[PDB]
């Protein structure tokens, strides 16, 4: 035959590569105003006979998303007020309420005013977690570890979806296969213009909102024999969680300086109650039944899989931390993570503390002061998954214990970008053909 | 689960002789040397890879489930406790004797 | 360089509470889990449990659950870390040497260990 | 079939659909801004490198293009009868990911020789 | 030398002589300026890619095999080339542009597969 | 001979290694290096596209060596063929015609426009 | 370490442990002379042969 080289351009082939994806979405911290207006009709092309070796636990999309979310948070906190004069002695009386314990302190402090040579005298209802003693003298918890800046007032913390679109010459492969664990060859692959609607929801111990699986509860771990690796559970049916702060709060403006305003909890117009989150009892029970079934799939059919509440740590990890309407909740999930499963309209109310001084993305030196939110606040969210850690030293003696997970916040992105891979097209190709010039 | 099985608790070997302590295990296996109540020191990380600063005589090979820990040109200093570890599980180590 | 300095030997009565300390310095402490091991006299090593230095979350077996407590304190200036292990309900079995080991990688390849705090009830 | 639709289809079936892949290769004030700019510059540079590689071989402005270089059997010992019917482009790339550089150099040298010969022929 | 856009108000017969003058000025040259330059480069590459997809690569005036549908414009050759400018004609085929572009793409596709069939006999 | 290896070589011997210089024309603030290097990359892309557009405007698109109908004016260089392609190098030759480059470029553009017009009229009839 | 503010530290010398000595630099004499010899031999090319 004596075939010769023939060059084809536009060949449908690709190789694994890492690139910077750009956001497209249809005020808030995650600036979607400076993002591409997403096209109304997504282009989803089912690639038949293609099997792709996915690995969600080494996805660079997750790292890029985490870096982008942190950078957006810093960018939103930068161009507005910093609360440097607040770190002073706070004479804190107990609140008027006749009694949880001292959860609200009144805290009168001398403060700066517009004229430097003059000092005023204000007060602000702080929380117990935001003040540490130094019998009546207190100080903000962040004083000896971090520089605090005020979370910026008009800016909202409400997540809205953002799509991570790959640039030209790159493609995103979605794994449409159901019952697909994180690693291995996905046989059902599609090419998409951009990802689904991904809401950045910061949370620990419970993945709120987000996607909702397809067929069954999915347990995914980097290695199920490793305790140091967290287990991400994705539900096939959401669990409705109704959260509320019931205190009605009043926001007072204080002038700490020229053009700078500090927002304080001036008063509680109403009755001092404890914030909480309700989870349906029967729904959570059935959900945990599905979870223990899928875990017994991994660990054998004769293990007494029991769940237990989180072991100690920072407050961001021991309790289900999240943000609801601007107020940062930390919910004691000891009622959720209980019970001991064996081989065969009532609600669970979780008492949530609330914090204003926040250290995000596992950092110190950059502390944030969420302003008080006026009025009562209520949220309705979907528990669609869990982060779990398994107690080590089983010694093949069954009775595996699973406690809720930590605040890495890359595991939170891994529950959304598990099915997505980024590839680079290599259109140039050379083949043999009887073609000749 | 993790299953571990090690060689008998005491092997006697002279200077210049080669001894292999086999350890059958499922999972990433690491070899440690513990010297007379002192803290262990990582000889072998993963099945066959050498820690930095460890003597070149130390070596290992993985076939199937068994890891042999081949040591060439045994010396009086190397006589100490040796053990294999996968994750959180540690066997009671053997003890070279001379 | 990388170093994990332990505390001195402790002697406690049965039923008392003992604390062993491990000051870690010389590297990025926040990236590597700090595991605690317990060598009984003449027996093999046992796994007290690991602690994350970023979040403070410990992980201990069923045997040590309810008694052991792994805490971490990051001293200001971010110059050193101090990992503490507290045992609450000591008995005759806790006569042992406690080591603090740095888990470098997913292989659990502990390359740096502490000096070893011997406690005897 | 859309963009990248013929990735699973046979090579002959994708020869007629090369155009849609070819079209979809061009398309700090904010965190998105500079990163999008760098991505656009990278895409432009990759496209121009591909076009320059096409033009240096004499295949400028053509998706399909014959060349004078002989298909040396050392690169692949295989029969044309079943490559275009029972193979996909990804597998083919996997076999010959290792001799692309020398083949490209041979194409460069052959087109340089062809251009020199055309210059000499047009001289007289 | 009329200059840049100088033949914009003259008829097409004199306008087609100065195609190079307006073609040259499409590549004359903070974050905003860099974005503008990148967008200009991308627009030029889009135009050249459109030309190359129709087989008109490196050709200002390129003849093609696509027939002229009478529905696009009912006028005659002399009226088109000696009465109106390019701007009026562009206003006169504003909504028919995408169909003509697609037909050119399909025709060049047919041409290249025909060429490959012919050369590989 | 590698990149720029035939610089001291004669014009004829350097015409055989046009590819090795063609490839190296395209081989390559948040931080100090970011914005300026990105500007340099955009400038390199712009220079390459200006060169390619100049080649296309003369009809030499996609060709490393391309002939044209423009006659060689004797005023540009009185030297003969042998003492150009066997005696001098490309650097010296570019230094010689450094004034006359723009006039030659204009003549090439005019000739290609005239050729395109003649081809269009010939194809029409 | 001296805390000057929230999250800000000022690293300041506290105590010299040992005798208070003087910082210094040692240069070999037998090298630095004839290094200056080479330098003088090469400067005399520019400035003349009989120059001091
Ligand atoms: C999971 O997704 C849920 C939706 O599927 C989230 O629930 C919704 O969350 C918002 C949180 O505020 C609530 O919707 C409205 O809230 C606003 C208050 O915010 C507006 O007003 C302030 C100033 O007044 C302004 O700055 C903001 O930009 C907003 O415009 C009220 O106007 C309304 O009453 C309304 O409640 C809902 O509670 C809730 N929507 C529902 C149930 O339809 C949920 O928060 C997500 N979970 C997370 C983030 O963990
Ligand atoms: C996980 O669940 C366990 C068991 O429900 C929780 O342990 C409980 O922790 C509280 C708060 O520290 C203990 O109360 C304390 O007890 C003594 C008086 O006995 C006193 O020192 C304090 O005033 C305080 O009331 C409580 O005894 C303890 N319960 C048990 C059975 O040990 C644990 O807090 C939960 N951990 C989480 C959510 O991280
Ligand atoms: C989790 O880490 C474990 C190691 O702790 C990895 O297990 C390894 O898995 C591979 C793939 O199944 C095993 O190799 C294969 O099996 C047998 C030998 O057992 C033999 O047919 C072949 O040699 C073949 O490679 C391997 O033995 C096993 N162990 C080790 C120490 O590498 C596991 O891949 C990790 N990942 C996950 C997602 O579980
Ligand atoms: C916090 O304490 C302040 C005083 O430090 C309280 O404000 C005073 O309340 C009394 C009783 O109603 C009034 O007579 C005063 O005029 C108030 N203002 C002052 C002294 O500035 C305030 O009510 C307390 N807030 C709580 C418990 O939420
Ligand atoms: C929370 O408290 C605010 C006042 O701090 C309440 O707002 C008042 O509502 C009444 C009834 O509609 C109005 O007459 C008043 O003018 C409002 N006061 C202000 C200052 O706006 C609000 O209704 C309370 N919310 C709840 C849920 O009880
Ligand atoms: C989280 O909730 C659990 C369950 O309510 C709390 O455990 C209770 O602790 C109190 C003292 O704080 C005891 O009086 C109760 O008997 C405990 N309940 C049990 C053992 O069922 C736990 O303390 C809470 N964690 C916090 C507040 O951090
Ligand atoms: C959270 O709050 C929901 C309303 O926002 C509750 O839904 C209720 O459901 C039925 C109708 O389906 C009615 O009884 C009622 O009007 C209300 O809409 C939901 O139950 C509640 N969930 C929990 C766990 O408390
Ligand atoms: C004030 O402080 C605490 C807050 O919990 C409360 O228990 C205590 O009774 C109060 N002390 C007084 C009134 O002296
Ligand atoms: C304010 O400063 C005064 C002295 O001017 C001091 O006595 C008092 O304790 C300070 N604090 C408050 C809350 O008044
Ligand atoms: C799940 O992953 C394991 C290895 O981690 C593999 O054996 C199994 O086949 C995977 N599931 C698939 C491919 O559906
Ligand atoms: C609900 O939990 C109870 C025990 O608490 C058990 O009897 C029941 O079977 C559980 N339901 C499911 C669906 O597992
Ligand atoms: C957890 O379950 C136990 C019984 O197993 C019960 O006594 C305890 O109160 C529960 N804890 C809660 C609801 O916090
Ligand atoms: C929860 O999920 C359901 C679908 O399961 C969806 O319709 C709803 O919007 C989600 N959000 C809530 C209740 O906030
Ligand atoms: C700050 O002081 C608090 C007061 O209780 C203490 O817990 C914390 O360790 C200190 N932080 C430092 C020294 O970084
Ligand atoms: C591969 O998929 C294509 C369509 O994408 C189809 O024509 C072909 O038959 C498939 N392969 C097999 C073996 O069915
Ligand atoms: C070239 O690459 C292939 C595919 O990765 C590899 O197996 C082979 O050893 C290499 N060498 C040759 C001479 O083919
Ligand atoms: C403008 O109109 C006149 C009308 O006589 C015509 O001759 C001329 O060519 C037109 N164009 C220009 C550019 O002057
Ligand atoms: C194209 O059609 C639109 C109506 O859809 C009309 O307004 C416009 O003038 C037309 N353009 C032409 C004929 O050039
Ligand atoms: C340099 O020029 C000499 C003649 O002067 C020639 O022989 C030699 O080959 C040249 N070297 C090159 C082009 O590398
Ligand atoms: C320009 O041409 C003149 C003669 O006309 C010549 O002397 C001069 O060297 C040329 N310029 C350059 C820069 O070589
Ligand atoms: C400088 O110190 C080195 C050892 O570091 C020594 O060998 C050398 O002689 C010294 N040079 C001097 C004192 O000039
Ligand atoms: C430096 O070296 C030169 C040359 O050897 C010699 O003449 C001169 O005396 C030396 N200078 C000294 C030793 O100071």
């Amino acid at each position: 035959e004596n075939l010769w080289v023939t060059v084809y351009y536009g060949v449908p082939v690709w190789k694994d590569a890492e690139t910077t994806l750009f956001c497209a979405s249809d005020h808030n911290v995650w600036a979607t105003h400076a993002c591409v207006p997403t096209d109304p009709n997504p282009q989803e092309i089912h690639l038949e006979n293609v099997t792709e070796e996915f690995n969600m636990w080494k996805n660079n999309m997750v790292e890029q998303m985490h870096t982008d979310i942190i950078s957006l948070w810093d960018q939103s906190l930068k161009p507005c007020v910093k609360l440097t004069p607040l770190c002073v002695t706070l004479q804190c009386t107990n609140v008027t309420n006749n009694i949880m314990r001292g959860e609200l302190k009144n805290c009168s402090f001398n403060m700066t005013t517009e004229l430097r040579d003059k000092k005023q005298k204000v007060y602000s209802l702080f929380y117990r977690l935001d003040v540490v003693q130094i019998n009546k003298e207190y100080r903000l918890i962040n004083c000896n570890t971090s520089a605090i800046t005020q979370a910026c007032p008009k800016v909202s913390f409400e997540p809205i979806p953002i799509h991570y679109c790959a640039p030209a010459g790159f493609a995103i492969l979605k794994c449409k296969d159901k019952k697909f664990n994180g690693t291995g060859p996905c046989p059902s692959v599609s090419t998409v213009q951009c990802t689904h609607g991904i809401k950045p929801v910061v949370s620990t111990q419970l993945l709120l909102n987000g996607s909702l699986a397809e067929e069954e509860v999915m347990i995914r771990s980097e290695n199920i024999t490793n305790n140091a690796k967290n287990i991400l559970v994705q539900f096939n049916t959401p669990v409705q969680i109704n959260c509320t702060r019931p205190n009605n709060n009043t926001r007072k403006s204080i002038r700490i300086g020229p053009g700078q305003a500090f927002y304080a909890t001036g008063d509680i117009i109403g009755d001092i109650r404890q914030a909480h989150c309700n989870v349906s009892k029967a729904t959570w029970n059935e959900t945990l039944g599905k979870v223990v079934k899928q875990l017994r799939k991994h660990f054998g059919n004769n293990t007494i899989i029991r769940f237990a509440n989180s072991s100690g740590g920072d407050l961001e990890v021991t309790t289900h931390s999240f943000n609801c309407g601007g107020e940062f909740f930390y919910c004691n999930t000891s009622g959720l993570f209980n019970s001991t499963w064996i081989s065969n309209n009532d609600s669970i109310t979780l008492p949530c503390r609330i914090k204003q001084i926040i250290n995000m993305w596992q950092r110190i030196g950059q502390a944030m002061y969420a302003p008080p939110i006026q009025g009562v606040i209520r949220c309705v969210s979907n528990i669609t998954g869990l982060i779990l850690t398994r107690d080590g030293g089983s010694t093949n003696s069954t009775t595996e214990t699973f406690r809720p997970g930590g605040g890495d916040m890359r595991d939170n992105w891994r529950s959304e970008l598990y099915k997505y891979k980024v590839v680079k097209i290599e259109p140039l190709g050379v083949a043999p053909t009887r073609c000749k010039r | 689960d993790i299953q571990m099985t090690q060689s008998p608790s005491s092997l006697s070997a002279s200077v210049g002789d080669t001894v292999t302590i086999t350890c059958q295990a499922n999972g990433y296996l690491n070899w440690y040397q513990q010297r007379r109540g002192k803290a262990p020191k990582l000889l072998i990380y993963d099945g066959s890879k050498l820690e930095r600063g460890v003597p070149s005589r130390f070596s290992g090979r993985r076939w199937g489930q068994e890891y042999n820990l081949t040591i060439n040109n045994l010396q009086p200093e190397d006589i100490a406790t040796y053990f294999c570890q996968v994750y959180e599980f540690v066997v009671p180590g053997t003890r070279l004797d001379l | 360089q990388v170093q994990l300095l332990q505390s001195g030997a402790a002697v406690t009565k049965p039923g008392a509470s003992v604390r062993v300390s491990c000051e870690a310095s010389g590297y990025n402490i926040r990236d590597y889990f700090i595991h605690w091991w317990r060598q009984a006299p003449g027996q093999g090593l046992q796994w007290v449990g690991w602690i994350n230095p970023k979040t403070g979350q410990p992980n201990n077996p069923r045997q040590f659950q309810g008694r052991v407590s792994l805490t971490r304190h990051a001293s200001w200036d971010f110059d050193t870390y101090s990992f503490y292990m507290d045992l609450k309900a000591l008995r005759s079995d806790d006569t042992a040497v406690y080591f603090c080991a740095r888990q470098r990688s997913d292989y659990w390849d502990f390359d740096v260990w502490g000096s070893g705090t011997q406690v005897t009830v | 079939l859309g963009f990248l639709g013929a990735a699973g289809s046979t090579m002959g079936a994708a020869s007629m659909t090369l155009t849609v892949q070819a079209r979809n290769l061009l398309s700090p004030g904010t965190v998105w801004g500079i990163k999008q700019l760098q991505a656009r510059v990278l895409a432009v540079e990759r496209y121009l490198r591909d076009q320059q590689l096409l033009g240096i071989w004499g295949c400028s402005g053509k998706l399909i293009c014959c060349t004078n270089v002989p298909w040396n059997s050392s690169w692949s010992n295989r029969n044309l009868s079943e490559i275009w019917d029972n193979m996909t482009w990804l597998q083919w790339d996997k076999e010959i990911s290792n001799y692309t550089q020398i083949i490209y150099g041979l194409l460069e040298e052959s087109q340089n020789q062809q251009e020199k010969n055309e210059q000499d022929l047009l001289a007289l």
